[PDB]
Protein backbone atom coordinates (compact mmCIF):
# COMPACT_ATOMS: atom_id res chain seq x y z
CA UNK A 1 0.00 0.00 0.00
CA UNK A 2 1.20 3.44 -0.61
CA UNK A 3 1.07 5.35 2.76
CA UNK A 4 2.01 9.18 3.03
CA UNK A 5 1.87 11.71 6.43
CA UNK A 6 -1.29 13.31 7.30
CA UNK A 7 -1.40 17.26 7.13
CA UNK B 1 -7.05 5.23 25.70
CA UNK B 2 -7.88 3.62 23.29
CA UNK B 3 -5.67 0.99 23.15
CA UNK B 4 -6.86 -0.55 26.71
CA UNK B 5 -10.33 -0.30 25.57
CA UNK B 6 -9.77 -2.19 22.59
CA UNK B 7 -7.73 -5.11 25.14
CA UNK B 8 -10.82 -5.30 26.54
CA UNK B 9 -12.92 -5.94 23.94
CA UNK B 10 -10.37 -8.63 22.23
CA UNK B 11 -10.62 -10.39 25.80
CA UNK B 12 -14.50 -10.46 25.90
CA UNK B 13 -14.98 -8.17 28.97
CA UNK B 14 -16.33 -5.29 26.99
CA UNK B 15 -18.70 -4.87 23.98
CA UNK B 16 -17.26 -2.61 21.08
CA UNK B 17 -20.44 -0.74 20.86
CA UNK B 18 -19.76 0.57 24.19
CA UNK B 19 -16.59 2.05 23.34
CA UNK B 20 -15.79 5.23 20.62
CA UNK B 21 -13.55 3.26 18.05
CA UNK B 22 -12.49 6.74 17.17
CA UNK B 23 -10.80 7.82 20.63
CA UNK B 24 -11.51 5.71 22.99
CA UNK B 25 -14.19 8.17 25.49
CA UNK B 26 -16.59 6.37 26.98
CA UNK B 27 -19.65 8.58 26.12
CA UNK B 28 -20.83 7.00 23.68
CA UNK B 29 -24.13 8.56 22.48
CA UNK B 30 -24.22 7.14 18.83
CA UNK B 31 -23.30 4.55 16.07
CA UNK B 32 -20.01 4.93 13.91
CA UNK B 33 -21.53 5.12 10.63
CA UNK B 34 -19.16 2.50 8.88
CA UNK B 35 -17.87 -0.04 11.37
CA UNK B 36 -18.93 -1.68 14.27
CA UNK B 37 -18.31 0.21 17.52
CA UNK B 38 -19.74 3.51 19.27
CA UNK B 39 -18.80 6.74 18.24
CA UNK B 40 -18.52 9.87 20.53
CA UNK B 41 -20.08 13.37 19.95
CA UNK B 42 -16.72 15.31 19.36
CA UNK B 43 -15.25 11.84 17.30
CA UNK B 44 -18.77 13.03 15.41
CA UNK B 45 -17.89 16.84 14.68
CA UNK B 46 -14.64 15.45 13.91
CA UNK B 47 -16.40 13.47 11.11
CA UNK B 48 -18.62 15.40 10.00
CA UNK B 49 -16.04 17.95 9.10
CA UNK B 50 -13.04 15.85 7.82
CA UNK B 51 -14.79 12.97 6.04
CA UNK B 52 -14.46 13.16 2.40
CA UNK B 53 -11.81 15.71 3.03
CA UNK B 54 -9.64 15.59 -0.24
CA UNK B 55 -5.19 16.15 -0.32
CA UNK B 56 -3.98 17.33 -3.55
CA UNK B 57 -2.59 13.51 -4.50
CA UNK B 58 -6.30 13.02 -5.46
CA UNK B 59 -6.34 10.74 -1.95
CA UNK B 60 -8.49 11.62 1.54
CA UNK B 61 -6.69 13.60 4.04
CA UNK B 62 -7.46 11.64 7.43
CA UNK B 63 -7.70 8.17 8.29
CA UNK B 64 -11.49 7.33 7.56
CA UNK B 65 -11.58 4.82 11.46
CA UNK B 66 -10.42 8.01 13.84
CA UNK B 67 -10.78 11.41 11.14
CA UNK B 68 -6.86 11.64 12.07
CA UNK B 69 -3.68 9.26 11.73
CA UNK B 70 -0.27 10.49 11.28
CA UNK B 71 0.75 7.84 8.74
CA UNK B 72 -1.74 6.30 6.26
CA UNK B 73 -2.12 3.72 4.27
CA UNK B 74 -4.03 4.77 1.10
CA UNK B 75 -7.00 2.55 -1.25
CA UNK B 76 -5.97 2.12 -4.66
CA UNK B 77 -9.60 1.88 -5.84
CA UNK B 78 -10.21 4.71 -7.69
CA UNK B 79 -13.53 4.62 -6.67
CA UNK B 80 -12.46 4.97 -2.86
CA UNK B 81 -9.51 7.03 -2.51
CA UNK B 82 -9.98 6.33 1.66
CA UNK B 83 -7.13 5.77 4.16
CA UNK B 84 -6.32 4.13 7.34
CA UNK B 85 -3.73 5.22 9.72
CA UNK B 86 -1.38 2.47 11.15
CA UNK B 87 -2.42 3.29 14.71
CA UNK B 88 -6.19 2.22 13.95
CA UNK B 89 -4.66 -0.64 11.64
CA UNK B 90 -2.79 -2.04 14.60
CA UNK B 91 -5.23 -2.07 17.19
CA UNK B 92 -8.14 -3.03 15.59
CA UNK B 93 -7.47 -5.39 12.70
CA UNK B 94 -4.26 -6.68 14.28
CA UNK B 95 -0.65 -6.42 15.50
CA UNK B 96 1.04 -6.22 12.24
CA UNK B 97 -1.87 -5.89 10.24
CA UNK B 98 -0.12 -2.76 9.23
CA UNK B 99 3.31 -3.79 8.29
CA UNK B 100 1.35 -6.47 6.29
CA UNK B 101 -0.67 -3.87 4.47
CA UNK B 102 2.18 -1.52 3.33
CA UNK B 103 3.42 -4.98 1.36
CA UNK B 104 0.36 -5.45 -0.52
CA UNK B 105 0.45 -4.18 -3.65
CA UNK B 106 -2.28 -3.32 -4.83
CA UNK B 107 -3.79 -2.99 -1.53
CA UNK B 108 -7.37 -2.09 -1.27
CA UNK B 109 -8.85 -0.97 1.80
CA UNK B 110 -11.47 -2.40 4.88
CA UNK B 111 -14.16 -0.55 2.92
CA UNK B 112 -13.67 -2.29 -0.16
CA UNK B 113 -12.93 -5.54 0.75
CA UNK B 114 -15.57 -8.57 0.17
CA UNK B 115 -14.97 -10.05 3.52
CA UNK B 116 -15.76 -7.02 5.83
CA UNK B 117 -14.12 -8.13 8.75
CA UNK B 118 -10.98 -7.97 9.33
CA UNK B 119 -9.95 -8.99 13.08
CA UNK B 120 -12.07 -6.21 15.45
CA UNK B 121 -12.71 -4.38 12.22
CA UNK B 122 -16.32 -4.55 10.80
CA UNK B 123 -18.26 -2.70 8.10
CA UNK B 124 -21.33 -2.19 8.77
CA UNK B 125 -23.37 -4.07 6.25
CA UNK B 126 -25.29 -0.99 5.78
CA UNK B 127 -23.19 1.83 5.67
CA UNK B 128 -24.47 3.90 2.79
CA UNK B 129 -27.57 4.19 4.81
CA UNK B 130 -25.68 5.06 7.80
CA UNK B 131 -23.78 7.87 6.36
CA UNK B 132 -26.76 9.20 4.45
CA UNK B 133 -28.05 9.77 7.85
CA UNK B 134 -25.36 10.70 9.53
CA UNK B 135 -24.92 13.56 7.03
CA UNK B 136 -28.36 15.01 7.55
ZN1 LIG C 1 -14.59 9.67 20.29
ZN1 LIG D 1 -6.98 6.12 12.47
ZN1 LIG E 1 -11.03 1.32 -0.55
Amino acid sequence: ARTKQTA
Amino acid sequence: SRERLVYEVRQKCRNIEDICISCGSLNVTLEHPLFVGGMCQNCKNCFLECAYQYDDDGYQSYCTICCGGREVLMCDNNNCCRCFCVECVDLLVGPGAAQAAIKEDPWNCYMCGHKGTYGLLRRREDWPSRLQMFFA
